[PDB]
């Protein structure tokens, strides 16, 4: 019976396309890149510069 | 009669008024509703509830009427200003 | 999900030639702050650790790393002793917080000098002494797909009966319920999920020093700030949820909290009170759709946050979370993947109808959700909630209990 | 009323495999939350009913019915007692209320794998592992008209 | 029950028992005590038909 | 030194301490308490620099979301959700202008 | 009658009793109190005589 089965909710075994069934996954689809956000500054209009 | 025994340090400040051998110190409302609650069961607000959540207000006032013959001490809910004497009871205005 | 088992990367620079070792600092963070000194003199010498019981020396700078606010340099101002007596992490953070405010450390940071600089990586014959490169480390989440389903398992008898006496079909109704209730079934598990994940609101940062670490009562004076009569007190509500949308834009460094999740009793006492900022107000609840019959979601609270009413709150709260414009800025992904397949049959036996449903969704939790961990482990990790990784963890929602209305 | 002595029919929807039984819970029921892990994790195993003098533990799930809000899975998060000294309904809730709001007990609600859904209810050679189902009861209510008269 | 402040009468409203009226003073605030009560009815209402 | 008022604490303004907020009652007076303290170290600046009064203020979170909360202007008592000012530091660090000085 | 408030001196109308004036301060909101006893007659008025 095609029992495509499932993954073992595994991280590696979610990525690697292992599943308990018949049929073996491609691979984890994909959904973006989350980046750290860039902190902003305080500039100097609170200090001199005199370059 | 008794002491009502020291709760360390950190007392609230009493502002001195030898105006009229007066002081002053804000209280707030939960103080005064306390007191007002303290006395309703024949219980004692000077010196009684040692362990309270709001005790340190309570000392205060208890020493601060002795040290001055008529303290001014102001509430939240109105503000008012009772006196020493007027602070004696614990019924302030109205209620049960 | 166009197929299940989505994933996700998330890329984090840190500091030190080496991307991924063990305790590697992040670079950017929204709550540490940089090692100011690490590409200035920190790159020339290095500075002693602050210790419980550290004796102090007048003039040395020593590092610390508070479990917030990230790296910090301290020199001394007076000779101290740290008090050993705060041995543990939080107690030691404590000790050097009041140490700071007392004035006998204060942070410092500072550059290094030139004879140091243009020597750097053995120029001129020296040695011993590289620059402070840094790097990034790029590692992924992964997000499985469960399922869910209900059967109906009515007969035929049944259906005679209720199309006769009632003309109701018996077998779409018996369809709708199932959907109905899974499909509710799924949206309480999301809710919960929100109030599983969220962090302890009130406590920390946004904990007023006189409260109950936790719960904002109307009846304390500390919480309510003195306010007297409901025209002020409703307002210091108002402030809490202030602070905690703020401290959510500190700790998730995307945005402040935008929307709200609150049960009828503090939803109507936010629609009773004038929001914005005036002098006090109070009476019915206008702003707002209170009951949870129109609708779940009662409106705007001033602009900035969405209201939504948990209609089957046990027993009393809100919960500030943060979900950016974007669909991955979200710290908790309902990501479906086969929506509420339908399926009927018989039993052969008898030829009574069964009438089932069936769906997979799956759910995951944003990386980076912890906020209080410079690099995650194994660089492959589960998506999908759990205990090790979401309770009590994920920064993007804060939960407070109300008491006292 | 066109006739006397009418009646009204009341729908409600509920789960259990016997729309006719005694503790039967009505699944819309405003007062009460759904049974949020009876078409999830519910009908891949049964969670421990949380009564008087569990000893929890940590990670564990436990299920519970308020008088009052309805059902609620409980997830452990610290092994705690529950004050067996909670006989009657009222006490107990509030006694799952104050470990609700301790933090050692949260509430939770999964979904089920598909590894098992998959084979539910004796697919492939499986056993003992049924559907969870839902019907409705349909009762009945019925008032008469009783009269009022004056005479000049 | 729900409709409750924790320290009132359970079904009278006192207009001299301040958790009755949130504290308010005078007739300008307790008035409007008394309509935030009606909503907090009204709202529980909602809450036992659906 | 001069900033000090007789019976405040000393390099620390608290809220809960009635001297220092003025004898204000509930929370719309006593953040206006903290205007006025914020006025006074300006003008303390203005005497010790001899150059003006202080004109940036650099405050934590918290301190900058009880300034957007209250009617910054001399205007009764007034509080309120916070909107005067941006308190994400996500967006900016540049919190605002505090009454436009 | 239907026009006392129960704890009211019984047909006279006092600005110095807290009962009547319903916790009012200073004079703003102590004759406010005469108002609204002023519509509690007329209510009653209408009452009796239909």
């Amino acid at each position: 019976a095609e029992i495509g089965g499932d993954h073992g909710y595994n991280a590696t075994n979610i990525a690697a396309g292992q599943t308990s069934g018949a049929v073996t996954q491609i691979g984890p689809a994909v959904m973006g890149m989350v980046r750290r956000a860039i902190p902003n500054l305080i500039a100097f209009d609170i200090c001199g510069v005199q370059p | 009669a008794k002491v009502a025994p020291e709760p360390e340090g950190e007392l609230p400040y009493v502002h001195p008024l030898p105006h009229r051998s007066s002081a002053y110190i804000w209280c707030g409302w939960w103080v005064m509703d306390e007191i007002q609650k303290m006395t309703e069961e024949g219980k004692d607000w000077k010196t009684d509830d040692p362990d309270s959540k709001y005790y340190l207000h309570r000392y205060t006032l208890q020493k601060m009427m002795k040290d001055y013959p008529e303290v001014d001490v102001q509430e939240s809910r109105n503000g008012y200003i009772i006196h020493k004497t007027a602070l004696e009871t614990g019924i302030i205005y109205t209620y049960p | 999900m166009n197929s299940p088992t989505g994933q996700v990367f998330a890329l984090r620079a840190v500091y030190g030639k080496d991307p991924v070792a063990a305790g590697a600092k992040e670079a950017f963070h929204p709550m540490y702050g940089p090692d100011a000194m690490f590409s200035g003199q920190g790159a020339a010498k290095k500075f002693p650790a602050l210790a419980a019981s550290t004796q102090t020396t007048v003039g040395d700078i020593y590092t610390h790393f508070f479990q917030e606010t990230g790296t910090v340099y301290l020199q001394a101002s007076v000779q101290v002793t740290i008090d050993a007596g705060a041995t543990d992490a939080a107690k030691l953070d404590a000790e050097i917080k009041k140490q700071m405010e007392a004035g006998a450390l204060v942070e410092i940071a500072e550059g290094m000098a030139t004879s140091i600089a243009e020597l750097q990586e053995g120029f001129n014959g020296s040695t011993d002494n590289p620059w402070n490169e840094m790097g990034f480390r790029i590692d992924k989440q992964v997000i499985e797909a469960k399922s869910r389903q209900l059967k109906a398992a009515y007969s035929i008898e049944l259906a005679q009966d209720l199309r006769a006496v009632h003309g109701m079909d018996a077998d779409a109704e018996l369809s709708g319920i199932l959907a109905t209730e899974i499909m509710l079934e799924i949206n309480r598990e999301v809710v919960d999920w929100i109030n599983y994940s969220a962090q302890v609101g009130k406590s920390g940062m946004t904990l007023t020093p006189g409260s109950k670490a936790g719960v904002f009562d109307f009846q304390d004076p500390i919480d309510i700030r003195g306010a007297r009569w409901a025209g002020e007190s409703f307002k210091a509500l108002l402030f809490q949820i202030d602070k905690e949308a703020v401290e959510i834009a500190r700790q998730t460094g995307r945005g402040e909290g935008n929307f709200i999740i609150a049960s009828r009793n503090v939803v109507n006492v936010l629609a009773s009170v004038d929001t914005g900022i005036s002098y006090a107000a109070q009476g019915l609840a206008t702003g707002f759709s209170t009951d949870t019959t129109k609708s779940v979601f009662a409106g705007v609270l001033g602009g900035k946050y969405r209201v939504y009413i948990d209609q089957y709150a046990k027993q009393d709260y809100f919960t500030v979370g943060y979900k950016g414009p974007n669909e991955m800025d979200a710290g908790i992904y309902y990501a479906p993947y086969v929506a509420l397949t339908p399926l009927r049959g018989s039993d052969p036996k008898n030829f009574q109808p069964v009438m089932g449903f069936k769906t997979r969704y799956g759910i995951g939790i944003n990386p980076f959700a912890e906020s209080a961990a410079q690099a995650p482990a194994s660089r492959i990790q589960s998506g999908m909630p759990s205990i090790l990784n979401s309770l009590g963890k994920n920064a993007y929602f804060r939960r407070v209990y109300v008491k006292g209305i």
